[PDB]
């Protein structure tokens, strides 16, 4: 997705699977370096699993 | 003209045929020529016995009742069989409905002509899929006599239980199919002489488990003279399907299947000889 929002806050309700990922905290002022942080979302989930089932000397 | 051979066992009459090929010459048949006694009675699960002589002139035809076999769709493998075989089972079940435990028969074919004179070479077809079933009826060596101007022999042995049976001890030592084709060899080896053919150039070869089979009989002492060379295609000795390493297992699968598994493994030999071959 494509999400810049200038916040110090990020909020992100009812999150989804896609909504996942790696998100950087971006602090700039003009004197030096921007300040850069980094943190991972790791939403986690469990579908309902699918079973199938197959036959097959002599 | 009319085919006539004696041999040590008796005289044997054998017919002409002509090839549907113009270049191709025609050749000579001896169809049903016994050579060893009948593996009935208290020879089954025995070694083969040489053939009984005859007085008379013996006709050699047509082809002789093939070995006990059930290939009627009756649980056969495909995996093993060649696809020609198994994709042609109705025309393959009429070279194989005549059946009788008096099997050991083979067929010969002469060509009526080369280059180079002096006594033919001959070539032994050994047939084989699974060892269950088959029969070298199956395959017409006129052309391959006519054409390279050799002598071509197609072998039938005893299949299955009748001809692979084994006990693990000296009750069944198996392998009597294998010997019935050491069998087919000496006696190939005594009387094709009388036929044009070279005792000293004879080749065996086969496929599938027919080929399995010609390197089987390389590694007995048994072929020692008996021929001088080996054509083997797809099929060897090493394969996963070439023995029954377990052979006990299944001749007690089988004696319980008709009421024959006793303790002793003699009695239990004796029972099956007892039974129909069916
Ligand atoms: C930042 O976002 C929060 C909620 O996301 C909001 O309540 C707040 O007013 C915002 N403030 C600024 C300065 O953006």
């Amino acid at each position: 997705q494509e999400t810049s929002v200038l916040n110090e806050t990020l909020r992100i309700e009812k999150i989804q699977r896609l909504q996942g990922g790696r998100y950087y905290c971006k602090a700039e002022n003009g004197v030096g370096v921007p300040a850069i942080k980094s943190i991972r979302v790791d939403v986690q989930y469990l579908d309902e699993p699918v079973l199938t089932v197959h036959q097959t000397f002599y | 003209v009319d085919p006539l051979v004696a041999t040590n066992f008796g005289k044997i009459r054998g017919i002409k045929k002509e090839l549907n090929n113009e270049i191709l010459g025609p050749v000579i048949q001896f169809l049903g020529v016994p050579y060893a006694a009948p593996p009935t009675g208290e020879r089954r699960f025995q070694p083969p016995e040489p053939p009984s002589p005859w007085s008379d002139i013996r006709n050699a035809t047509q082809f002789a009742p093939v070995c006990p076999q059930n290939i009627i769709d009756g649980r056969l493998p495909e995996v093993m069989l060649p696809v020609w075989f198994t994709n042609n089972l109705d025309v393959v079940s009429s070279y194989v409905q005549d059946q009788s435990e008096d099997c050991l028969y083979l067929n010969i074919y002469v060509p009526t002509e080369r280059d180079s004179g002096g006594p033919k070479p001959v070539m032994v077809y050994i047939h084989g899929g699974s060892y269950m079933e088959g029969t070298g009826n199956l395959y017409d060596g006129s052309v391959l006599a006519s054409y390279g101007n050799v002598i071509v022999i197609t072998v039938n042995y005893r299949l299955g239980v009748l001809g692979f049976l084994s006990t693990g001890d000296q009750a069944a030592k198996g392998n009597y199919g294998l010997l019935d084709l050491i069998q087919a060899l000496r006696w190939t080896s005594e009387n094709i002489g009388f036929f044009g053919g070279d005792p000293l150039r004879i080749t065996v070869f086969g496929s599938g488990a027919g080929g399995s089979c010609v390197n089987l009989l390389t590694l007995s002492h048994y072929s020692e003279g008996l021929f001088q060379r080996a054509i083997a295609q797809s099929g060897t000795a090493l394969s996963s399907w070439a023995v029954s390493f377990q052979p006990a297992k299944y001749a007690r699968m089988l004696a319980t299947k008709v009421g024959c598994n006793v303790s002793d493994t003699v009695e239990l030999v004796e029972c099956l000889q007892k039974k129909p071959y069916k």
